[PDB]
């Protein structure tokens, strides 16, 4: 049994949002909505199709009418963002399923430059042989970037471990990268650079074994 | 108040069985019955099942019928999910969550929840992390303020968790997602965004600990010295 | 009026 709903919606500051959940025996049995939020349990929003428990705001709101549950968002804010998920029971009644989620973006927020943090290998890794570059890179919207490393004016892949990028608490994004590389590696390089680009525009950083501070 | 306190992350070998616990308090135990849910890392919620804890009937989604065991215990007021012969393809997050629903409740639903128990299945073993100081330079400030962290680095399983001054320090700590590095261990950092002027006079230290290893790590961040 | 599922083997009408 599966219960349908869009993979996204998109709604404007102020405006209604509406996610929809369709499963062929909803016209007898009850939906219940589920907001889960960056990092945490999942929040019951809507429940028996649609009442609304004690603390959740009165925007949320949800109907059901033949094959089909929607929640209603009205004047949508930014800290609605998050994933969506219906649920009710198969015709037997003795298992319940989670539809196939629904991302809510709100559209309009303040595109945000990355924030770019590069450490070289401190002196006490590189004292025990190893050696990591470490590229931290927060506080920029919209969510996507690209890294690239390079050494010395050469490009560098090997070594190099980069994360997805995820949501902050304040909305924005964070991520980091990481290139690992032997001490003599290390030294043996003039300067090595972190470059992230982030819609159209680059913030590089650089890094040389001879800056001890 | 409902509260359900989950047992703790767990990594095991392909094979092995992992039996999850869930503690509740604040209600009637016997009253209403218990879901589990799975959550893999970065995908949906899927219902594994549940079960009164009453009567202790179970009822488990074509998924994971024949892969688990619910059960409660009402003397201890606690439920149960067991995973039976793990594979790596089964790491996930696992919830618990009180079912609201009974004759005399006006509300249904998955109203409470517990906080997740993290269980991870691989041949390799655990291993603690490794903690080194991100010292930043005269260059890497910006302007009255100033980055500096420390770098958990090339252990496993998930999760570590990260304070500064045992918690003194709070509002300019930012922790970021662990990355997975080939070798299969993980790394991440932790950094505190702190006075400029702070830096030779004022002590930090990032509190690290990793459970899975029994491993605490108080790293002292120094100014970069030369 | 539809039947509300509160366990394995519970289930009433509202
Ligand atoms: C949680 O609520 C229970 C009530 O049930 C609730 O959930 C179910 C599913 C349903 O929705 C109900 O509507 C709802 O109300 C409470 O259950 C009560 O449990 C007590 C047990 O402590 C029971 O008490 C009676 O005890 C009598 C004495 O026991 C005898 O045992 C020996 C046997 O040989 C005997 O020799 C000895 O000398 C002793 O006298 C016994 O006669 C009787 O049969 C009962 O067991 C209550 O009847 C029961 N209540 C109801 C309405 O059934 C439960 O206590 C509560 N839990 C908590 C922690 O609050």
């Amino acid at each position: 049994y599966e219960l349908t709903q869009p993979p996204s919606v998109s709604v404007s500051p102020g405006q209604t949002a509406r996610i929809t959940c369709s499963g062929d025996v909803l016209p007898k049995k009850y939906a219940y909505w589920y907001q889960q939020k960056s990092g945490l349990a999942p929040v019951l929003v809507i429940y028996e199709d649609n009442r609304r428990p004690s603390g959740i705001p009165e925007r949320f709101s949800g109907s059901s009418s033949g094959t089909m549950a929607t929640l209603t968002i009205s004047g949508a804010q930014v800290e609605d963002e998050g994933d969506y998920y219906c649920s009710s029971t198969d015709s037997s009644g003795d298992h319940y399923v989670f539809g196939t989620g629904t991302k809510v973006t709100v559209l309009g927020q303040p595109k945000a430059n990355p924030s770019v943090t590069l450490f070289p290998p401190s002196s006490e890794e590189l004292q025990a042989n190893k050696a990591t570059l470490v590229c931290l890179i927060s506080d920029f919207y919209p969510g996507a970037v690209t890294v690239a490393w390079k050494a010395d004016s050469s490009p560098v892949k090997a070594g190099v471990e980069t994360t997805t990028p995820s949501k902050q608490s304040n909305n924005k994004y964070a991520a980091s990268s990481y290139l690992s590389l032997t001490p003599e590696q290390w030294k043996s390089h003039r300067s090595y650079s972190c470059q992230v680009t982030h819609e159209g525009s680059t913030v590089e950083k650089t890094v040389a074994p001879t800056e001890c501070s | 108040q409902v509260q359900l306190v989950q047992s703790g992350a767990e990594v095991k070998k392909p094979g092995a069985s992992v039996k999850i616990s869930c503690k509740a308090s604040g209600y009637n135990f016997t009253t209403y019955a218990m879901h589990w849910v799975r959550q893999a890392p970065g995908q949906g919620l899927e219902w594994m099942g549940w079960i009164n804890g009453g009567n202790g009937d179970t009822r488990y989604s074509q998924k994971f019928r024949g892969r688990v065991t619910i059960s409660r215990d009402t003397s201890a007021s606690t439920a149960y999910m067991e995973l039976h012969s793990l594979t790596s393809e089964d790491t996930a997050l696992f919830y618990c969550a009180r079912e609201s629903g009974d004759y005399y409740s006006e509300i249904s639903g998955a109203l409470d929840w517990g906080q997740g128990t993290l269980v991870t299945v691989s041949s390799a073993s655990t291993k603690g992390p490794s903690v080194f100081p991100l010292a930043p330079s005269s260059k890497s400030t910006s302007g009255g303020t100033a980055a500096l962290g420390c770098l958990v680095k090339d252990y496993f399983p998930e999760p570590v968790t990260v304070s500064w001054n045992s918690g003194a320090l709070t509002s300019g700590v930012h922790t970021f997602p662990a990355v997975l590095q080939s070798s299969g261990l993980y790394s991440l950092s932790s950094v505190v965004t702190v006075p400029s002027s702070s830096l030779g006079t004022q002590t930090y230290i990032c509190n690290v600990n990793h459970k899975p290893s029994n491993t605490k790590v108080d790293k002292r961040v120094e100014p970069k010295s030369c | 009026r539809k039947r509300i599922h509160i366990g394995p083997g519970r289930a009433f009408y509202t």
